[PDB]
């Protein structure tokens, strides 16, 4: 089948053109297509016939093709553009519709943001129910990486620890959640437990007791 | 004014069929273009899947093409999907797309209309409903703990909808267990604890589970 290459990657300074490369071997002869893609959303068309954009689409967003490389290029680029971006095209040999791998685009500049830390024992009903479960919520962090730490007391816990990815919560920072499961004797049998939270470098640590 | 919905089963076994339709409003699949199928497994690209048109022509992924079926129903405007002998790797949200022929002379497609997208999970597991918890406030950060379920997704709200800002639900965690949990929490001022109720509203649809828990101080 027909390759269509992209970089996994294009980082780009805010106001400054993005360009966004699509190889492929005679690209040139095919028509090229893009989308823009948003975390969590559908895919938008935002160029078709190597360079047309659809109505509503900004003029910002610009594409050619020629040889063996397309490019999307994005002009004074808005850290609201960031977002996976595909290229396409239809294979005629093969009678099937062709993407590229995808291309995230970040726009650099966006300043460090340390996160904000919930955590919430367990609750009456769940102890109730012979279980507990510790809630540690994440968010409003940049850039979008921490790494989560349990301790009951003072003795780090990694048994029972669940800790998700990190995701983009479209004001462009990150969210990201690690819950505990612990059994009701072992809540009961410890003073405090810690969730401690570490972003580039720097520990943010809450902790929560049996009241 | 075009919308595409997608419509279908969330879970489906190994092995077995998975069926989706697609509803499209607001353009008669009768009058023109192909109508179609794109999918993206979990953290992955896009592949497109097929796509047919009014007269029951079909282009399929050649890949797939021993597994795949696409059905038109112009009477009722909608257009269908059946992919059999699915496995894991088949898990992905499902769109459907308009496909425009393009003007130019060769042969070409690009999708200009999208569904919003539909996930659907291959497994053996059943579907588990949640059991959701309260998260009481010690301004105040109270929630509900929506744990254990199968399979995804779930929606919350606050009181019927009616509380909107503050409201931070976050992606569920996908246990070892195979089971999910997820937590919504919301900042309210601290001021309003004794005069305002909280409630979480949960649904569950794979499991028709509705759950309105009280958060209380």
């Amino acid at each position: 089948s027909y390759v269509l290459t992209q970089p996994p990657s294009v980082s780009v300074a805010p106001g400054e053109t993005a360009r966004i490369s699509c190889g492929g071997n005679n690209i040139g002869t095919k028509v090229l297509h893009w989308y823009q893609q948003t975390p969590g959303q559908a895919p938008v068309l935002v160029v078709y016939d190597d360079s047309d954009r659809p109505s509503g689409i900004p003029e910002r967003f610009s594409g050619s093709n020629s040889g063996n490389t397309a490019t999307l290029t994005i002009s004074r680029v808005e850290v609201g553009d960031e977002a996976d971006y595909y290229c396409q095209v239809w294979d005629i040999s093969t009678d099937q519709a062709v993407f590229g791998g995808g291309t995230k685009l970040t726009v650099l500049g966006q300043p460090k943001a340390a996160p904000s830390v919930t955590l919430f024992p367990p609750s009456s009903e769940e102890l109730q129910a012979n279980k507990a479960t510790l809630v540690c919520l994440i968010s409003d962090f940049y850039p979008g990486a921490v790494t989560v730490a349990w301790k009951a007391d003072s003795s780090p816990v990694k048994a029972g620890v669940e800790t998700t990815t990190p995701s983009k919560q479209s004001n462009n920072k990150y969210a990201a959640s690690s819950y505990l499961s612990l059994t009701p004797e072992q809540w009961k049998s410890h003073r405090s437990y810690s969730c401690q939270v570490t972003h580039e470098g720097s520990t943010v640590e809450k902790t929560v007791a049996p009241t | 004014e075009v919308q595409l919905v997608e419509s279908g089963p969330g879970l489906v076994k190994p092995s077995d069929i998975l069926s989706l339709t697609c509803a499209v409003s607001g353009y008669s699949i009768s009058s023109n273009y192909y109508w179609g199928w794109i999918r993206q497994p979990p953290g992955k690209g896009l592949e497109w899947i097929g796509s047919i048109y009014h007269s029951g022509s079909t282009y399929y992924k050649p890949s797939l093409e021993s597994r795949l079926g696409i059905s038109v129903d112009t009477s009722k405007n909608q257009f269908s999907l059946k992919l059999s002998f699915v496995s894991a790797a088949d898990t992905a949200v499902y769109y459907c797309a308009r496909h425009v022929r393009s003007g130019y002379p060769d042969t070409a497609y690009y999708f200009d209309k999208w569904g919003q997208g539909t996930l659907v999970t291959v497994s053996s597991a059943s579907t588990k409903g949640p059991s959701v918890f309260p998260l009481a406030p010690s301004t105040a950060a109270l929630g509900c703990l929506v744990k254990d379920y199968f399979p995804e997704p779930v929606t919350v709200s606050w009181n019927s909808g009616a509380l909107t800002s503050g409201v931070h639900t976050f992606p569920a965690v996908l246990q070892s267990s195979g089971l999910y949990s997820l937590s919504s929490v919301v900042t309210v001022p601290s001021s309003s604890l004794g005069t305002q109720t909280y409630i979480c509203n949960v649904n569950h649809k794979p499991s028709n589970t509705k759950v309105d828990k009280r958060v209380e101080p």
